[PDB]
């Protein structure tokens, strides 16, 4: 697809590792509005992720909204996992 | 991630199922690793959780033993 | 898809490394977690894994592996 709609995106592949808290969010990475990858991440947290050509520091708020300086054509978007 | 554990994600070579399994074995074998999982939309990445893991040393070890590897996430 | 849990008595971190490498190398594996106070229980999730053969391989390579769960 080429219009982002997180309500219709299939859940990412994930593993809720037993040694750590269960992350609250799913993230989805797009290039030209085309899904490239997806996974889990913590709410109210931060991560460094390779987004196309760049390392990007991505912050999450309490509602799984993500912020970062994404390279042209790319975006990473969050949403709450079921039960969160 | 929150607390004392590290989570990183490394893209591993997809030459074959056996190659991907060799990468899994190398990471799982590494000191201070608690858990490993195949992740990514194409199941081409290893997510590893533990403490005292040297992500850059692990990339180098995967490139030596298995095939090309790329760090993609630290959290 | 199944979740298999095996206890592998560990003499050292060399034992843990060998056991984790063997399990993670197994065809059909999605995830491996080393759990327990003594990091001596292995949780493996995946498809088409022969739990008895995996216990036999651990008994040969490492130590007296014990099957705890297959679900």
């Amino acid at each position: 697809k080429r219009a982002i709609d997180l309500s219709r995106e299939r859940d990412p592949n994930f593993f809720d590792h037993p040694g750590i808290p269960v992350p609250e969010c799913f993230w989805f990475m797009f290039k030209n509005n085309v899904r490239q990858d997806a996974g889990t991440c913590y709410s109210s947290w931060k991560m460094d992720m390779k987004v196309g050509p760049n390392w990007v520091h991505i912050k999450s708020d309490d509602n799984c909204n993500l912020s970062g300086d994404f390279p042209p054509g790319w975006i990473v978007l969050g949403k709450k996992r079921p039960g969160f | 991630g929150p607390g004392m554990k590290q989570k990183i994600v490394i893209k591993v070579p997809m030459a074959s199922d056996k190659c991907r399994s060799k990468a899994m074995a190398l990471v799982a074998s590494t000191g201070g690793v608690d858990s490993v999982a195949l992740v990514g939309d194409l199941r081409d990445k290893i997510e590893v959780v533990g403490d005292g893991i040297d992500s850059i040393k692990l990339v180098s070890a995967l490139r030596k033993k298995v095939g090309h590897a790329e760090l993609l996430q630290v959290s």
